């Protein structure tokens, strides 16, 4: 059918891995291991158009940082996430996170997603106004724990990739 | 994925993977593992395409990875192999491509049993 590709970018420890694997498997995992790269695959239904996404994980440490460009080439979308927990987190969306993808992927749709939300900080409004900033499709909020806004956020990237 | 055996708690084992195809190549490729029951972990990998980097989940020095480029053959050594490495060892490719999109390529898998 409708093949797309998404890309999870942001700090480290910030729920990157997390979000993809409970949207992709229903599952919380519990050991924090940092991702180097990974690969999921996940199927769904938006606007009653039937899409396979492709969950690129990428790492946030800053020892990866020659191997992450190379998941970004043919991106349909962008997920750029940080903590609500950590507010250094926010700003390195609009120093290093913006900056990155903006260069190897200008014209991509780019979603910030604020993760860990069952910690409430960030304030939901400070989360928006980076997103109008950074120029971004939208602005979402989710938590893995709680299973709560991971619809909704894979939700308006596969809508964004649609485009 | 090939070189997987049957070996004794510390003995070696040294896997063999492709390290591009034929309709298309590869930009960087990793090694991953799958326990039984367990997940899948992330063993090594390596990069191509900014320069010949290496990384690795344990800083141990036991899995090393490496590529001839004669037979274009990317290799995994395995020394001191014990009880819980005994998984299914895969391979994965970022796939590049003339006409085609930058994908992600799982291989095949060898598997490998370490005694008690
Ligand atoms: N309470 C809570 N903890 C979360 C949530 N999402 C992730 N975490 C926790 O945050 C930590 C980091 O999660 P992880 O998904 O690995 O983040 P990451 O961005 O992929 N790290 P890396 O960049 O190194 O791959 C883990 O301890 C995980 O349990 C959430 O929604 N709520
Ligand atoms: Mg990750």
């Amino acid at each position: 059918a409708i093949r797309k590709k998404l890309v999870i970018v942001g700090d480290g420890a910030c729920g990157k891995t997390c979000l993809l694997i409970v949207f992709s498997k229903d599952q919380f995992p519990e050991v924090y291991v940092p991702t180097v790269f990974e690969n999921y695959v996940a199927d769904i239904e938006v606007d009653g158009k039937q899409v396979e996404l492709a969950l690129w994980d990428t790492a946030g440490l800053e020892d990866y940082d020659r191997l992450r460009p190379l998941s970004y080439p043919d991106t349909d979308v962008i997920l750029m996430c940080f903590s609500i927990d950590s507010p250094d987190s926010l700003e390195n969306i609009p120093e290093k996170w913006t900056p990155e993808v903006k260069h190897f992927c200008p014209n991509v749709p780019i979603i910030l997603v604020g993760n860990k939300k069952d910690l409430r900080p960030v304030k939901p409004e400070e989360g928006r106004d980076m997103a109008n900033r950074i120029g971004a499709f939208g602005y979402m909020e989710c938590s893995a724990k709680t299973k709560d806004g991971v619809r909704e956020v894979f939700e308006m990237a596969t809508r964004a990739a649609l485009q | 994925a090939s070189g997987g055996g049957f070996v004794q708690p510390g003995g070696s084992l040294r896997l063999s993977c492709a390290a591009s195809g034929d309709t298309w190549w590869s930009s960087a490729m990793g090694w991953f593992r799958q326990a039984p029951g367990k997940e899948r972990e992330f063993v090594s990998a390596i990069s191509f395409y900014p320069t010949e980097y290496t990384y690795y989940a344990d800083s141990k020095g036991r899995f090393t990875i490496s590529r001839d480029n004669s037979k274009n053959t990317v290799y995994l050594q395995m020394n001191s192999l014990r009880a819980e490495d005994t998984a299914t060892y895969y391979c994965a490719w970022i796939a590049w491509g003339p006409w085609m999109r930058t994908s992600w390529y799982w291989g095949q898998g060898t598997q490998v049993t370490v005694s008690s």
